[PDB]
């Protein structure tokens, strides 16, 4: 973090000379270490509350700005401030104080002041306005309204499908029947090992575990090229359930009907081979033996 | 209503006090020389040309036009006695103008152009000598090496070291600072610039250097003294003209 | 109940708009008055509820309006808590929302816009322009004469309907009066005098005590009263008068005592009738004779 | 809290002090510390209450402030006095004096003012509302209010005793106890403080003892001169029952309504002090203190 140091006093008429310089967008880093002084020697706030106050242009009142000081040693007149998203928000040239008080419960006692230092903030690329699509935004205004965009769309599918079920689940008889078959017909079809049967021919006399798994856009698979994909070194990884059936060095690998997959047969080096289908990639690991061909089965 | 004292764009605070605040009427109007500096050279010419014998950086002074008014010539005059116990000084003072605030000058009020005797709202002009033509930054404490873009070498403030080794050889490839049998196994020696050398706490002016030494020494954009033999603490105000 | 009115764009941001103040403590329910605006021309809302959103300061609220026109595209937002609970510049807008399937969904919202959100602090018994020790202090002293008088009359009108107005007056008069005879008789010293004469020639203190059954003056003879030594003892409180080497001590009339007076060889005098002793202690004198006052 | 040093003078101008730089919002911390010079010399304003005088703008006639001033030692001439909410009236530039006066009664007997100094109000994020002065109207109305207590008082109280005049009739026959009550109301006025009330002012803080005695034709009060009364040195010496009351500085001397004396107070250099009417005299003497000022009083 960033660190600015000040020499503050109480006494000798500054007014204006004492510069700290920040910028827009620098949550909780620039920090401001100031030492009070009264009359050559340093002040001790013991008691009072140290504050500090900005007062910023075209956003003045009664409480202009003022934000309680956390970090602070009252015994030696040492305070550290770290600048607020509140303390960043007015880009120009303002004017800053620290006030120290001490407040019984509404109405205070003893309030002393340091005298004024120049606080200005420089713009960043999120507080200056752009244009897009014909009109003049700020960051944190598109950021908003995509992030709406996401929050309600996704309610307004969430509420389509819900109701779009309750037509032909609640209002039939026999409909519930329906929508359940076709949820079990999905689950079957995804979760259990039913439709896809390969051959792993192998050089073991035994029954070697073979593990498999399924991803999309993997390492040089992807449509456009090397990181081309949304998602660089693989997209996401399902663990394919399988049923094992053994016979003299053949493994028969049974998958569910989604994870069919009719593409090219590559076999490393290993007790690895993997069917590829352009993006879409299925690997088999084998411990404890050597691949020596791999083919879907056939009757 | 409110009577709020002006400060204008280019205000001169002398002293650490801005006199248009002091002064009621006084207001600074404009501020020269600052922004432009002139060299003295030495030539020795002969058949063709002329080789420059020495470049000299001549201490300038700048002009400062004011602008006090008040309707009583009475007061008038008691203000202007304000104003120049104000600047007339012994020793030399920080000024800092609002226009430039990252900076600070070190100069004293040298000479006041003519004033006229009448019309009770009077426009002149004095000059302050500086005997330092540098503006100078924040004071700044570096461990080793700075690597900050100076514009200008720096004559550092202070020079903090603390050894490791046997004794201290102090070099960047152009300077070198000697100190033979110094206070070996950890401890701190003060070379403050402004002033003399320390070493731990006491004043120690006939020891602590070698004859050989060197305090004319000066920072670059790229110098270097980083040794596994001294633990060196840098302090610096960086320096425009 | 304070107003602000303004005019808001889905279009252009707004920035150029008037600034609007709004107080942290008031008592007035603050609302502001805004004019829908899509390119400049008011939208039709019809359908759909407006609703203030507020931003992190974390600090994100939504709040339903209640008063609104969606034919005209005239919203009327009240200062909540919520909305006064940073002091400082706040930014917010206005979504308009339709629910479906149980839940708000945003169909279009107005541009963010900023409030400022002042501080009540001082007291509504404000100082005054002009501050007059002597005028202040002039103030107190009259308030004071006629805080005390009041106070000091309002008792003499109380004290007077508590005898006349309230019980029956006749009775009530009697009672007291007899009541203060008989204080003045036992309190103040007026109705018995003696005179005592001295050798100073100033005037010596003189201290009167009233004791009865004291050593050696009981009925049945030596210690045969009921406390031996003396019963209780009473300081007789006196109004002393001078004259050459003379001194008139009063007494109240229930101290009243004629009896044999006893000089002692000092400073002491004793009057004893049976039992009870009246005894005459003086100061830095000589007592030389002792009589009650007749002329 | 903050101490602001600077040195006023009665007899020159106040133009070389340092710029006197002071906070709006501060409350009670910002104290400024005068040294006061007359020709040079300290100043010992012994028995003046020194007071902060703040002049008034002359375009609105307003602000003008007179405050007591708590802080201060008049033996060497300092005194420290804490801005108010009224001297911090102004943002800006600012006109004040210090005065100090001595006050018997309410007159005003010396006074002696310090050359106009200036100081400067800086702005804070506060700032305090005022109100338009109305002492005038705040004395009027409490006037007011007094005299409508006393017409409706006057009009109350008739009406009361008129209600009550049958009984008020028939309270005594004759004049049996009104008779009686003539005779106690003579005990009362004589050997019981009632009516007289002499207040004794002293340098003691604490409470002390007050003897007074009563007599006629003392040494120089005769009418026809020295050794021309009935008894030479003096009449009978009556000793007067007192009720002794104190407050700071003052003992309230309660005596019968019969020693009643408006004459010349004479005050010996002592715990003595007389008051002469003609022969008849009454003393007052005090222990343990110094009698510094003798009169009846009133309220």
């Amino acid at each position: 973090m960033t660190e600015h140091f000040i020499t503050l006093s109480t006494t000798e008429p500054n007014n204006n000379i004492g510069i700290v310089k920040l910028r827009h967008a620098d949550v909780n880093s620039q920090a401001i270490v100031a030492q009070i002084v009264e009359n050559g020697q340093p002040k001790n706030f013991e008691g009072l509350q140290p504050f500090f106050c900005l007062m910023a242009q075209e956003a003045t009142g009664q409480g202009v700005s003022e934000e309680s000081v956390v970090s602070f040693d009252a015994k030696n007149g040492t305070l550290k401030y770290v600048a607020s998203d509140n303390a960043l928000q007015f880009v120009g040239r303002n004017e800053a104080y620290f006030s120290f008080r001490k407040q019984e419960g509404g109405r205070w006692i003893e309030q002393f002041s340091t005298r004024t230092f120049h606080y200005i903030v420089e713009k960043s690329i999120y507080s200056q306005p752009f244009k897009d699509s014909n009109y003049w935004w700020t960051f944190k205004e598109l950021y908003r309204i995509f992030n709406k965009y996401i929050e309600d769309g996704k309610k307004s599918w969430e509420q389509f499908v819900e109701a779009n079920r309750e037509i032909l689940e609640s209002i039939d008889p026999g409909g519930v029947l329906l929508a359940k078959v076709i949820d079990i017909e999905k689950i079957v079809n995804e979760k259990v090992p039913a439709g896809f049967k390969f051959v792993l021919e192998h050089d073991s006399e035994y029954q070697p575990e073979v593990k498999v798994t399924s991803y999309k856009n993997a390492i040089g698979t992807e449509t456009d090229g090397f990181d081309s994909g949304p998602v660089f070194g693989g997209g996401t990884i399902y663990n394919v359930p399988v049923s094992l059936s053994y016979d003299r060095q053949k493994v028969y690998v049974e998958m569910p009907k989604s994870y069919t997959l009719a593409g090219d047969i590559i076999l490393i080096d290993d007790g690895t081979l993997l069917v590829i289908k352009e993006t879409q990639v299925l690997c088999f690991k084998m411990s404890d033996a050597k691949i020596t061909k791999g083919y879907v089965f056939v009757a | 209503y409110r009577n709020l004292p002006f400060i204008p764009t280019s205000a001169m605070s002398y002293d650490g006090a801005w006199l248009e605040e002091l002064i009621e009427g006084y207001q600074t109007l404009a501020v020269e020389g600052r922004e432009m500096y002139s060299l003295s050279f030495e030539t020795q010419d002969m058949q063709v040309g002329g080789v420059i014998t020495n470049v000299k950086y001549p201490p300038r002074e700048l002009t400062i036009k004011y602008k006090l008014e008040d309707r009583d010539p009475r007061v008038l005059q008691e203000k202007f006695d304000t104003l120049k116990a104000f600047l007339i000084r012994q020793e030399d003072v920080p000024i800092i103008f609002n226009d430039d605030l990252e900076y600070t000058f070190y100069g004293r009020f040298k000479t006041a152009d003519n004033v006229a005797g009448d019309t009770n709202s009077i426009i002149s002009s004095f000059t302050v000598l500086c005997s330092d033509p540098f503006k100078h930054g924040k004071i700044q404490s570096v461990k080793n090496k700075v690597i900050e873009v100076l514009p200008y070498p720096v004559k550092p403030d202070k020079l903090s070291f603390k050894l490791l080794t046997e004794g201290l050889l102090a070099t960047d490839g152009n300077y070198r600072l000697k100190s033979s049998q110094a206070k070996k196994g950890d401890f701190l020696e003060f070379d403050f610039q402004t002033g003399d050398t320390f070493l731990n706490g006491k004043v120690n002016n006939n020891l602590l250097d070698l004859d050989s030494d060197f305090k004319n020494i000066r920072l670059t954009t790229g110098t270097d003294f980083s040794s596994s033999n001294y633990e060196l603490t840098i302090q610096y105000r960086k320096a425009v003209l």
